[PDB]
């Protein structure tokens, strides 16, 4: 733990300023030591956890594709190395790492002391978007055994928020876009991303008058990001 | 490109 | 040497992939290791080289700014701990490492086995590049002999240019252009960048009939550059 | 902001 000397309350502050430093990689590190401090996060700090890793695992998952992409074409009136396949593999194990220290901080112990609904769905939302990162890239035996523990995850998550939360609450939105986009692209589910995303949006438009104004700008977007999949898909 | 959150 | 069991050419070879995939840290250690293999880079070699530490040191002096930024609040009405300053120190040394490491590499050997004047002003622009970089940063004892490090790389590269090279040459446009920069904000002489980019600025205009068409992009590129900087300083 | 290459 090199965060183990400093105060949970500066680990804090300095993810904020990391945050708009826009250094996520130290973001994600100063919270990855604010969850070692063993007491659970608040609603700030979940988001100030999820971004950080979002955007470190973002940025290696981009290079990743770039990466696979100048492999694959190496692979078909293609000239001959291994330098491809090697720096590919070298950004994949960078990627897989990262998305295991996320796993493993869930694991110990976020997910098991989790008691509210709202924490208990962020949480497994996290746990099926690292296990989805980790099936964009598998390949081998594993890769069947890491969709169904995406799935699980998310599966949990669903349950939970159908049953605790309203249906225009932030976070069951953006569980439902996320597990729509492994329907989509991971689990070769292309009708059942259609169906969650529609029955998702429509729930919200119908949901929204209860809402106060400008306090569901967060929903809003999410649900345009679910209009802008259907529009893409259908 | 498929968008998530 | 994390380098030294990889061949030369695939480290210019990952280098190119690194740029290819905005991956700036790997493809700056990939031609670290590739100078330390004791031969001369190529024109395009030198190029891999520079824009990889660039964009490092571009997005730490980033960050550093909106830290600093921070930090001046915080010292103006403002309530009081000392995180913003650590971390702000912290962002600092890192950065100032990286300006040490291509220091180190200029004067271990790429300076004093360049004898042609492109590679020469190259180099030089880059060691009064990144000694501006630490001047930006200091704020102690050494402030001043950090700013006439860069002034006297940077008038040697001018020298060199001046003598050797055509006035739209894109390395002696880069060089007058970031010469001119650091006599604005680094050294206080407003007047001297702007009798510098105004010269270089119209010398590279009276000579471009000598030029064949979509062959200087970079020197156009730059020309532009430094008619900017003259339309914010005056 | 000062432009630089
Ligand atoms: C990095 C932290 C900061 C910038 C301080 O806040 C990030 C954001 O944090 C909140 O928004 C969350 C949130 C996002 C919103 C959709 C952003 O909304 C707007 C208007 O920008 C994006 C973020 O990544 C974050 C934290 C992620 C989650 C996502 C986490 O899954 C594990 C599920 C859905 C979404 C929920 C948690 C959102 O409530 C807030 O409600 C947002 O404020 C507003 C006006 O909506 C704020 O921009
Ligand atoms: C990263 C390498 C790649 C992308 C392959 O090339 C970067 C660029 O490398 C060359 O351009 C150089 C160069 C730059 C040009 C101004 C870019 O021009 C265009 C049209 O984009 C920006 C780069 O940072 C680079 C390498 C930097 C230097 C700078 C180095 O100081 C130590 C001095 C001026 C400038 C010189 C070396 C330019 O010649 C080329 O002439 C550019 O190609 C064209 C059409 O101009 C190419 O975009
Ligand atoms: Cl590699
Ligand atoms: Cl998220
Ligand atoms: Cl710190
Ligand atoms: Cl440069
Ligand atoms: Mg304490
Ligand atoms: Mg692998
Ligand atoms: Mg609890
Ligand atoms: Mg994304
Ligand atoms: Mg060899
Ligand atoms: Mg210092
Ligand atoms: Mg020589
Ligand atoms: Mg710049």
């Amino acid at each position: 733990g090199a965060m183990g000397s400093m105060e949970r309350a500066s680990l804090i502050q300095k993810a904020k300023l990391a945050e708009q430093a826009e250094r996520y990689e130290d973001m994600a590190a100063f919270m990855k030591g604010a969850v070692e401090k063993g007491e659970e996060l608040s609603c700030e700090e979940r988001n100030l956890l999820s971004v950080a890793y979002k955007n470190v695992v973002g940025g290696q998952r981009a290079a990743w594709r770039v990466l696979s992409s100048i492999e694959q074409k190496s692979n078909e009136g293609s000239e001959e190395g291994p330098e491809v396949r090697e720096y590919r593999e070298k950004v994949e194990t960078e990627l897989q790492g990262v998305c295991d220290t996320v796993l493993g901080l869930l694991d110990s112990h976020l997910i098991k002391e989790a008691g509210d609904a709202e924490s208990r769905v962020f949480y497994l939302k996290m746990k099926g978007d690292y296990y989805r990162y980790l099936a964009e890239v598998a390949t081998g035996d594993d890769k069947k055994r890491i969709i169904d523990s995406a799935r699980s995850a998310y599966q949990e998550a669903m349950d939970i928020s159908k049953k605790e939360m309203p249906p225009t609450n932030p976070i069951r939105l953006g569980l439902a876009l996320n597990f729509s986009v492994f329907h989509y692209e991971i689990a070769n589910s292309p009708e059942e991303a259609i169906s969650l995303a529609k029955t998702t949006f429509d729930e919200a438009m119908a949901d929204l008058h209860t809402l106060s104004e400008d306090s569901y700008k967060d929903s809003t977007l999410i649900m345009q990001l679910l209009r802008d999949n259907l529009t893409l898909w259908t | 490109v498929n968008l998530s959150i």
